[PDB]
């Protein structure tokens, strides 16, 4: 037989396999971009969707 | 003798600075006449032509 889900039944199980990251996910290398503006505001194509 | 190169320029003596023209660059260049809107500074310069 296959093992019964722990959440299926009313017993309390005080040991479980907790998935976890090996280290902090906040490395500190936050993403940064180079925004570069339109050259002429008049020249922008607002049109077409 | 020794004239390296001989060009046919617009006459500065006639198109004087009183005309607002600046011929030293080899083209007429009148500042602040047909200046474009909505562009970064220095983008006006071609219109001086």
């Amino acid at each position: 037989q296959v093992g019964i889900p722990k959440l299926e039944v009313d017993h309390i199980s005080f040991s479980n396999v907790v998935s976890m990251m090996t280290a902090n996910i906040r490395t500190g290398d936050d993403m940064a971009v180079e925004r570069v503006n339109p050259d002429d505001v008049r020249a922008i194509n607002i049109r077409n969707a | 003798y020794g004239a390296a190169v001989v060009n046919i320029d617009l006459n500065r003596d006639f198109f004087d600075t009183a005309t607002g023209i600046d011929l030293t660059k080899g083209i007429p260049l009148v500042q602040d006449l047909l200046v474009p809107i909505g562009v970064t500074a220095g983008a006006e310069q071609s219109a001086e032509y």
